RNA sequence: UUGGCGGAAAGGCCUUGGGUGCUUGCUGGCGAAUUGCAAUGUCAUUUUGCGUGGGGAUAAAUCAUUUGUAUACGACUUAGA
RNA sequence: GCCCUGAAAAUGGAUGGCGCUCAAGCGUGUUACCUAUACUCUACCGUCAGGGUUGAUAUGAUGCCCUGACGAGUAGGCAGGCGUGGAGGUCAGUGACGAAGCCUAGACCGUAAGGUCGGGUCGAACGGCCUCUAGUGCAGAUCUUGGUGGUAGUAGCAAAUA
RNA sequence: AGAACUGGCGAUGCGGGAUGAACCGAACGUAGAGUUAAGGUGCCGGAAUACACGCUCAUCAGACACCACAAAAGGUGUUAG
RNA sequence: GGAAUACUGCCAGCUGGGACUGAGGACUGCGACGUAAGUCAAGGAUGCUGGCAUAAUGGUUAUAUGCCGCCCGUCUUGAAA
RNA sequence: GAAAUUGUUGAAAGGGAAGGGCAUUUGAUCAGACAUGGUGUUUUGUAU
């Protein structure tokens, strides 16, 4: 032979593991984040936008929308991280919003083969969305400027000091 | 939080000001130093002249043309204490020095400008009352820098300009602050000022 | 493919080469240890070149094991190779530097068929 | 720093699994370290210890 | 508007180091604004972002980001260590660095 | 586009007239989604090359020869349609 | 007390440097802050120590496993390994379909001595393991023999009339 | 130059004393995190151009143990007795 | 005369932010909450989700940058000499 | 048909040596894992 031989192999029955002791309680939310609250968007496609927030939804996320009327925003999930809670705040009594859960918005994960070399929403998510804004514009008409408030976006300008300013 | 900041040495100590330029030097800033025949160093002048005296008789003895060099000119006195302060040997030093300018008097790029002092290198800040000290023009004349008399006529010229400037600026000013306080007790300018403006 | 193991740690990938083997050509790269009297190497004052020692000790659950996670075994014919028949989860083999052409393609394929993994299937193939 | 108030990494001096490599001796080296470990008795840990000895610690009687 | 910043500016200054020897895989970060470590305290885990360009096109762009994250104070007046999934490159000692908002607390 | 002013490194500052675009000063209508819960998510300016089409202008220097106000050699200083 | 006089040496120069004057000096007090291979906690390597485990199946009881502590080093001791020429045994080992050798900012294993592979070149033998044996490992000895540089297209190739 | 006791260097890296066999701190497997020693935090250089009470102006100031020196005698300089 | 507050200390008082680590691998132990079934933060990390699936991470190598690094061997108390 | 030493070609760097250590940028270059058993047969070579 070129090598000679092991006196002893080792076995290849995988062990089972040890059985562990994490139970999954649920994310308790900063005091900050109440339903109806206008959030600031800090990263994504939205970055920089204010939206308003509906619904904490069971993978830890935050259901909000735009509205989509008001500066093009839809029914969307956010990480809670990824957001700054405001003071504003909108009444959102009067809102269908339990149909919404982690399943409503399912990607149908896309295969090897279907490779984009170079290059379409559901109607009942149209629908949905037109459903929610219509109650959503209704609170936000009474108070005054927060329609363009909402459609503006923010920045950080000059001089601008996070951990001073109040949001 | 500018691109470029522009000071005007007079009346800032020299070795205070060099340290806190040499800082923002190394972390990045852009300075550009005016008016450096105003600056000042603390003591008196002849102390000074005679410290310069010790600088200048240190020279390389088989050859003085690669010896330490005396530079004359105020602006070279000033970067001479600020090189001290740099490691301008290494890569990151020559860099950090090339980000700096310094002149006498304020030329044209920069007398449009705003410039800017240093208040931890203010003389009448800084020294006690009744402390002497020296201008750093009249030491370089002493010891051979030639051009303080055209500098003095070309900063003429320039305070003649700026002051027929600011007589403008200050009759624009005055009409501004007229409208906006006769454009003031109205219901918007009632809003701002509860809002704080 | 592989058995499951921990991720492969090493303390020190760097080669430890001899000192002034890159000075003289004479010297040779093969550590040696440095006996002198004076030698800053010897005496480990800063900014010198580390030396070999234990504390460099590679994990024992993956000494030995190559990125893919098996055990490099050696084999010269086909009697070789099927001594890894029931360990394929462990050991992968490597055929002999000195293995014609046409031996070579019958031990890939009996490595082939007996789903033990070869490390260097390309050595003096045709094409 | 340790301040060592004993050798570190000293041996025990003491002679275990002896020197021979007689397969017999090996055997019965085996056999009373099983004694030894698992009866509790005196005579087999005298008895172990015994038969690690060298030849010069060994007299004839 | 003509802004469209939601980071903080900051200038990387240097390795943490003592006198005579530097550790790379600690960076200090001067951010713009604060002053104090009680200031400071607010960024601590944000994320950290260094930000260049190369000549050479990897992925469909040539612009290419290290990233990294505020760990603790430095000093008494503002300064933070950070670190880096690489470390900074050390020419970068007075270069920008982008400090953002998330994670957020607010 | 009109008139100025600026030489310290001016190369910038001010002004007249008309054209054209925008205006969030105020009130409306439509759009945005799927980048899927983040990934700088690419918006800057520096140099150069190669093409179009539209202007513009048509040289010298060196070697070799020559001089001796120069000269170890180079270099210098002269001359030659 | 501080300052000043007393206070003179040879290349140009040193509170480390710049420079600093209600100090960036001197005396004193209070905090905050910086960072050593030290201290604390964790992982991994090794060493030492104390233990567990012959039961069946499958192997290695010098095996596997549990627990604690420890790690500086010339001269020097000891131990476990790596490599070379040759010898007994074995792998019915490799090889003209290419052995050995050599080259290779190609790959892999080992803390390391080293080991393995791919590619090129090449042409006739060589290796793994268990043991035996030695004329067995080089950077140095103004070492030995051989070969080759920089110096360097340099010193120079100018006595005896042409 | 020669003794005593102890601790060291030789045989020893590491942080500090710019620099250095012996001083100060601390003794060393390979790494991570935290806290420190001695020494420091204007800038070189990581870290308060911190806070507080005074003293000092030198036409040779002074600036940190080992340590890289200064004395007798003087001064209506100024300070407190 | 009646308090408050400072300072110092104690709590098997409550609670927010940040960082590094996740060794082990069936069960066995000590506990806690429950009448019970059982559950648990109690002898060492799991759950949920995304992008990529390739030179992207990584390795090697040349270079750049920050900080550090004197020539080996030898005799010697002491070697870069 | 090794090395010292040398030519050519290519690449790279170079303000009073060069070489080295830790760390990363940049350029170049490169190994590894990508099937897995699987409900299943939407099936051909009818059991692949
Ligand atoms: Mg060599
Ligand atoms: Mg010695
Ligand atoms: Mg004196
Ligand atoms: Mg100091
Ligand atoms: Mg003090
Ligand atoms: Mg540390
Ligand atoms: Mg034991
Ligand atoms: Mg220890
Ligand atoms: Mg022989
Ligand atoms: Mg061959
Ligand atoms: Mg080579
Ligand atoms: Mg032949
Ligand atoms: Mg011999
Ligand atoms: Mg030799
Ligand atoms: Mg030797
Ligand atoms: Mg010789
Ligand atoms: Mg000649
Ligand atoms: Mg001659
Ligand atoms: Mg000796
Ligand atoms: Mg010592
Ligand atoms: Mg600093
Ligand atoms: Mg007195
Ligand atoms: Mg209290
Ligand atoms: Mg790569
Ligand atoms: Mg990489
Ligand atoms: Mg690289
Ligand atoms: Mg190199
Ligand atoms: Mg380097
Ligand atoms: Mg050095
Ligand atoms: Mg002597
Ligand atoms: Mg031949
Ligand atoms: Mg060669």
């Amino acid at each position: 032979t070129a090598q000679q031989a092991p006196k002893w192999y080792p076995s290849e029955d995988v062990a089972a593991p040890k059985k562990t002791r994490k139970a999954v309680r649920p994310q308790k939310l900063r005091a900050s984040l109440v339903p109806g609250t206008v959030l600031i968007l800090l990263a994504g496609r939205f970055r920089g936008k204010r939206v308003v927030y509906l619904k904490h939804l069971e993978d830890n996320t935050l259901l909000v929308t735009g509205p989509f009327k008001v500066n093009g925003v839809p029914l969307r999930r956010v990480n809670a991280r990824y957001v700054i809670a405001t003071s504003t705040k909108v009444s959102v009594e009067g809102v269908n919003v339990e149909k919404f859960n982690v399943e409503y918005f399912a990607k149908e994960k896309l295969t090897k083969k279907e490779k984009k070399e170079a290059n379409e929403i559901k109607t009942e998510r149209v629908e949905d969305q037109k459903v929610v804004d219509k109650a959503l514009l209704a609170e936000i008409k009474k108070t005054p400027l927060l329609k363009q408030y909402l459609s503006a976006s923010f920045s950080l300008k000059n001089g601008d000091k996070p951990h001073l300013l109040k949001f | 939080v500018e691109p470029v900041v522009v000071i005007d040495g007079k009346g800032h100590l020299v070795g205070r000001l060099a340290s806190v330029v040499a800082k923002q030097l190394l972390n990045g800033q852009k300075i550009v130093v005016v008016r450096a025949e105003e600056l000042n160093i603390s003591g008196e002048f002849f102390r000074n002249k005679l410290k310069y005296h010790d600088f200048l008789r240190k020279a390389t003895a088989f050859n003085k043309t690669r010896g330490p060099f005396h530079f004359r000119a105020p602006s070279r006195i000033f970067y001479k204490a600020l090189r001290g302060m740099v490691s301008h040997k290494t890569a990151r030093g020559k860099a950090a020095l090339e980000r700096l300018k310094v002149f006498e008097g304020i030329p044209p790029p920069y007398d449009k400008k705003k410039r800017v002092v240093v208040p931890q290198a203010l003389r009448v800040l800084r020294l006690k009352p009744g402390r002497k000290y020296t201008t750093l023009g009249k030491l370089s004349t002493s010891v051979g820098w030639k051009y303080e008399d055209v500098v003095a006529k070309l900063e003429a010229k320039r305070k003649v300009s700026s002051a027929e400037y600011y007589a403008k600026k200050r009759a624009f000013t005055k009409k501004v602050a007229s409208a906006n306080a006769t454009a003031a007790e109205s219901d918007v300018a009632k809003q701002l000022a509860a809002l704080g403006y | 493919a592989s058995l499951p193991h921990p991720k492969i740690v090493k303390k020190h990938t760097k080669k430890f080469k001899r000192h002034h083997s890159d000075r003289y050509h004479r010297v040779a790269e093969n550590w040696r240890k440095q006996k002198g009297i004076d030698s800053v190497v010897r005496r480990r004052f800063r900014g010198n070149i580390s030396q070999p020692k234990i504390g460099y000790g590679s994990n024992k659950k993956t000494k030995f094991l190559s990125p893919s996670g098996h055990k490099t075994f050696l084999v010269a014919n086909v009697k070789d190779l099927e001594t890894l028949t029931m360990h394929t989860k462990t050991y992968a083999a490597e055929i002999a530097h000195n293995i014609s052409a046409k031996n070579r393609v019958v031990i890939l394929a009996r490595a082939k068929a007996l789903g033990i993994k070869v490390t260097n299937p390309k050595g003096r193939l045709a094409l | 720093g340790i301040d060592h108030t004993s050798k570190q990494h000293k041996r025990s001096g003491h002679r275990t699994a002896p020197k021979s490599d007689n397969v017999y001796l090996k055997l019965l080296v085996k056999l009373y370290t099983f004694l030894a470990r698992r009866t509790d008795a005196p005579f087999n840990k005298v008895v172990l210890k015994a038969l690690f000895l060298s030849k010069i610690n060994r007299p004839p009687v | 508007a003509e802004s469209h910043r939601l980071y903080v500016k900051g200038k990387h200054l240097s390795y943490q180091r003592s006198k005579r020897v530097n550790n790379p895989n600690v960076s200090l970060i001067k951010i713009e604004g604060v002053a104090t470590p009680q200031d400071a305290q607010f960024y601590l885990g944000k994320r950290i972002a260094y930000v260049y360009r190369a000549s050479k096109e990897v992925r469909g762009s040539k612009i290419r980001v290290m990233w990294g994250k505020v760990t603790r104070t430095h000093g008494n007046s503002g300064v933070v260590r950070a670190t880096f999934r690489n470390n900074l490159p050390a020419k970068t000692f007075g270069a920008s660095v982008r400090i953002f908002l998330y994670p957020s607390n607010i």
